[PDB]
């Protein structure tokens, strides 16, 4: 957690519907996006912290 | 009805979730409330209750 | 008196084909959703299958994909379970559990693999 993996994501197609409907995630808490209506929104870059 | 432990949070108005979207959706202006009690001695059995 | 009688269990070789049966009387079977109950030496008892009302709607566990076939006698409320492509580790004792109120389960039957 103190050396969390950092990933830079862009230049591709994001399908968050499968992630939302995966049902394998105990917590899916969104502060800054809605769980739905995220497919038609896109930005300059995406940062992933694992 | 009968739900599981993490399903308690999803049974609430304005709360997102797969079950809250496909099974039981509460209205935004819902008036009333929810009473949930443990039933480990009635709805649970050795070998699995399905 | 609501009772269970078991039939079909016994010694068998891998790859056989037979009828397994739980016969119960005194109540209708389409009343609710029954399930089946398997016992093998290990951690805890392990599930196999159950069918539901308003159509067959047969459901199997992940380890039993497409092997058990069930033919079902609606006129005289009888089960018929039919086994296919048997491999060893499922040596077990079988029960069939139904709901009419109180919790009910019979005596079961023995199944072995040689």
């Amino acid at each position: 957690v103190y050396a969390w993996n950092r990933k830079r994501i862009s230049n591709c197609v994001a399908d968050y519907s499968v992630l939302y409907n995966s049902a394998s995630f105990s917590t899916f808490k969104c502060y800054g996006v809605s769980p739905t209506k995220l497919n038609d929104l896109c930005f300059t870059n995406v940062y992933a912290d694992s | 009805f009968v739900i599981r432990g993490d399903e308690v949070r999803q049974i609430a108005p304005g709360q997102t979730g797969k079950i809250a979207d496909y099974n039981y959706k509460l209205p935004d202006d819902f008036t009333g409330c929810v009473i949930a009690w443990n039933s480990n001695n009635l709805d649970s059995k050795v070998g699995g209750n399905y | 008196q609501v009772q269970l009688v078991e039939s079909g269990g016994g010694l068998v070789q891998a790859g056989g084909s037979l009828r397994l049966s739980c016969a119960a009387s005194g109540f209708p079977v389409e009343s609710e959703n029954m399930h089946w109950y398997r016992q093998a030496p290990g951690k805890e008892r392990e599930w196999v299958a159950a069918i539901y009302s308003t159509g067959g709607w047969t459901l199997y566990a992940d380890s039993v994909k497409g092997r058990f076939t069930i033919s079902r006698d609606n006129a005289k409320n009888t089960v018929y379970l039919q086994m296919n492509s048997l491999k060893p580790e499922d040596t077990a004792v079988y029960y069939c559990a139904v709901q009419v109120g109180y919790w009910y389960e019979g005596q079961g039957t023995q199944v072995t693999v040689s």
